[PDB]
């Protein structure tokens, strides 16, 4: 369940840049 | 936002980071299997998760129609992220279930498994997997069959489990 | 913190196969 | 394993899975920094995993000994896969928390970024992250400080909370 997740790295490092103005 | 902070585990700013990052990486609006794929493709380079993608699809899919809306994305990250343990095992259990008619079968089982060993890059096991799983024998295992098997202190189904939890 | 524990994956798979007589 | 039963989140039938896996996988009974090294770099093969293979590494040697025991694995394994929200911040902490004294300096969250940028294959945005974490403006984030905005409804904190999750 963790891998599955963890595939999501790239989505999640993208919607944190794009609240840091 | 205010329906589906009343409907997830997240607030309304958790949304709104979601949502801000799901308008930008998937400007349709929706995910498609050919984006799960991607994704999934991406971080297994060295394999094919392109089965293991499509079910996962399917599961993220729940009202079948082929795509996955917003809603539909952060309702399963909703439990994936914090959901209870009994949440998650039921959202695996429906990940399973391919077919989606409320039972797994044995097929169904090893073509999860396979699925998954193509992603990392057999049969025996699994028939021993499925064999402890169905209670009552009938071969078909049910929501509640798969939830005591895997919640269940018995040497294999705790080494299936931490697989599972892992994976 | 996924991305963390996936990567055991290997060991993971390993552990049940060798329960698995 | 009674001792560990009492001490983690495992009943004894889960360690002996634990324990069998790691008699196998690891005949030294310890596992070396190249150990973690290697399944790092085998996991995340289109990138440099090496630095934050080191600071895991560094983070399961509770003892600071350069040997993770049996024992460290599993209290470990046991915050990661079944603590509380508030064990597993604290566990976090400790990782990034370099040098170990009990405080994370924008140097060290510097390098924590860089050694994850690495394994996935900067600056501005971390020195945005650490002024909104150190509360009191100190130049030092505490424990308390990390939860506090690791925890904390602020669309900024959030977005780095979901980053968090998925590392
Ligand atoms: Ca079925
Ligand atoms: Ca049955
Ligand atoms: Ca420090
Ligand atoms: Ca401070």
């Amino acid at each position: 369940m963790a891998a599955g997740v963890a595939a999501w790295l790239p989505f999640a490092r993208a919607a944190a840049i794009g609240w840091m103005p | 936002l205010e329906q589906l902070e009343a409907q997830t585990n997240f607030t309304k700013r958790e949304l709104q980071v979601l949502y801000r990052g799901f308008k930008n990486e998937c400007p349709s609006g929706v995910v498609n299997e050919e984006t799960f794929k991607q994704i999934y493709a991406q971080f297994f380079p060295h394999g094919d998760a392109s089965t293991y993608a499509h079910y996962l699809f399917n599961a993220f899919d729940t009202t079948q129609t082929g795509s996955v809306k917003f809603e539909d994305f952060v309702t399963a990250l909703s439990i994936l992220l914090r959901g209870t343990v009994h949440e998650k095992l039921r959202w695996t259990f429906n990940l399973y279930d391919i077919n989606k008619d409320g039972y797994i079968n044995k097929e169904e089982m090893m073509d999860i498994v396979k699925a998954i060993y193509d992603m990392m890059g057999p049969r025996q096991h699994v028939d021993v997997f499925f064999q402890k799983m169905d209670k009552n024998k009938d071969g078909i295992v049910t929501l509640d069959e798969f939830l005591e098997s895997c919640q269940e202190d018995d040497n294999i189904m705790r080494s299936l489990q931490l697989f599972q939890n892992v994976m």
